[PDB]
């Protein structure tokens, strides 16, 4: 599985930013058996899942960032778009594209090349 | 697991078990109804309560049977249950219309059947992994045919003797079952923690409330509102006949659907059941009522036959027994509570419509509840968001 995060940079407080990437090294059929998502890591923090979309098409968020964060998934194009609005300084962190794959009594968590995002005036 | 060969004889023994148990239950109930047909006595309220108590004890004692099965083995517990049931059914005859009949036929027979039943569900798991649905379907179909044949066997093929010896005659079946129990060759407090199993069990229990109302009130309703009919035995026979085919085909198909997605079948089943139950009062011509009964019987099997395979799927093989025990224990109350509530509503309103209207809601609510069972991958996502 290959991922390449597109988008990021500096934004003002209250602004909006959209991140998205196309799953690479994986077919559509395989992807549909996987959950697309993102991970957050600020300086000194561990990488943690913040948003994802299920096999069954459901979207789920870490409640802390719900609303200000939004995710949509296009299975045909193998695209997951992480929309964010009303950004605040605490949100500054590098965000990584991730794919969760189910396996026999096991799972595989893949990582992309994260993109830095900063929120300052 | 061989999923074939020898396993077939085990399937046969289990069929015998279920056919004897439920066959007896229903036959004895009908006999009591026949004794009260022409006389006030031969105690009426207690007489009716006796059958309900005996049926309930099967569900109420399941957890302790689960403990015993896990700690001793399927063969020994099944044999002990069959022996106890035989002893109780044999001694009930000696009790000549006395409160002793209450004690024996309720406690002894119910506890014996409860001990004998659950292993009849667990043991199949040891001998089927990729075809368990078909095996359960075959067992259910055979048991249904056996039950439907039992009254023919008793009333017309024999029963030239007085009523007191009927229990004695029935005893031989449990004796034979005791013998058959020797074939269960063994090849080889924490279940509730799972969110998925908890939700599924709760939903099934909620749906179970409005289950027996049709079987218990359809004849009275048809007689009340369709006295012009010559006889109304047709409906019950048709429902049983269609239930047999429903059970068999449901067991055959269940293996097609992989993973938890089986639950969707149950969902649909419940929806259909609720709708048909609510539809009985509307249809004002027998020609439509018979069709509604057909569909009801068809959905009943799709519901019943699936519970064991789904349980094995959810909790795996090493915990199927405890899961089944707790699931049955949770169904103990609503099944008993149903018909009496329907009767209270009938008394309150007079017309029988409201009874079925009420009976139609619980299955719909159960379907809605089951609709929200999370998938394993989503449980993992929850955990991830927990960190
Ligand atoms: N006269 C009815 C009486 C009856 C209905 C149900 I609904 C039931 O509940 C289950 C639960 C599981 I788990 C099973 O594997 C099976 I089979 C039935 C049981 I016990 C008995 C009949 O014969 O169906």
């Amino acid at each position: 599985v290959q991922l390449q995060e597109s988008g990021g940079g500096l934004v003002q407080p209250g602004g909006s930013l959209r991140l998205s990437c196309t799953a690479s090294g994986v077919t559509i059929s395989a992807l549909n058996a996987m959950a697309m998502g993102w991970y957050r890591q600020a300086p000194g923090e561990r990488r943690v899942m913040v948003a994802a979309v299920s096999e069954r098409g459901n979207a789920m968020y870490r409640e802390s960032v719900q609303g200000r964060f939004t995710v949509t998934r296009d299975f045909t194009n193998k695209m997951v778009s992480l929309q964010m609005d009303n950004l605040k300084p605490e949100d500054t962190a590098v965000y990584y594209c991730h794919v969760l794959e189910d396996r026999v009594d096991s799972f595989h968590d893949y990582w992309g090349q994260g993109t830095q995002v900063t929120v300052s005036s | 697991p061989p999923e074939g060969g020898f396993g077939w004889v085990v399937v046969f023994a289990a069929t015998w078990c279920n056919g004897s148990i439920f066959g007896i239950h229903n036959s004895v109930g009908i006999l009591y109804s026949m004794l009260l047909e022409e006389e006030k006595e031969k105690v009426e309220f207690q007489a009716a309560w006796v059958g309900a108590l005996a049926m309930g004890m099967i569900f109420f004692c399941s957890p302790i049977v689960s403990i015993f099965t896990d700690r001793l083995g399927c063969r020994i517990t099944a044999t002990a249950g069959a022996a106890v049931a035989f002893i109780g059914l044999h001694t009930s005859s000696f009790t000549s219309s006395l409160s002793l009949r209450y004690f024996t036929y309720g406690i002894l027979f119910g506890c014996g059947c409860s001990f004998a039943f659950q292993p009849s569900l667990v043991i199949l798991g040891h001998y089927f992994q990729r075809r368990l649905g078909l095996a359960n379907g075959v067992v259910s179909a055979g048991s249904s045919i056996f039950s439907m044949s039992f009254p023919f066997l008793i009333r017309m093929l024999g029963d030239k003797i007085k009523l007191a010896q009927t229990f004695q005659v029935l005893s031989t079946f449990m004796f034979v079952l005791m013998l058959l129990s020797l074939t269960y060759r063994p090849l080889l407090m924490r279940v509730f923690r799972q969110r998925t199993y908890r939700i599924w069990a709760f939903g099934i229990a909620a749906a179970a409330l409005g289950y027996f109302v049709p079987y218990v009130h359809l004849m009275k309703y048809v007689e009340e509102e369709f006295s012009e009919i010559k006889e109304t035995w047709v409906l019950l026979v048709c429902i049983g006949a269609t239930s047999g085919l429903g059970r068999l085909v449901s067991g055959h198909i269940s293996d097609s659907i992989p993973g938890l997605k089986k639950i969707y079948l149950q969902v649909l089943s419940f929806l259909l059941l609720g709708l048909m139950s609510m539809m009985i009062p509307l249809c004002r011509d027998f020609g439509g009522l018979i069709v509604v009964c057909l569909f009801l019987g068809l959905c009943d099997g799709f519901f019943i036959t699936i519970m064991a395979p789904i349980a094995f799927e959810l909790v795996g093989p090493m915990q199927a027994s405890q899961a089944i025990g707790y699931l049955l224990g949770m169904m103990a109350l609503p099944m008993i509570a149903g018909p009496p509530i329907a009767g209270l509503l009938r008394n309150c309103f007079g017309d029988y419509h409201v009874a079925f209207y009420f009976a139609g809601v619980p299955p719909i609510i159960g379907a809605v509840i089951l609709f929200f069972v999370p998938s394993r991958l989503e449980e993992e996502l929850r955990r991830r968001l927990t960190e």
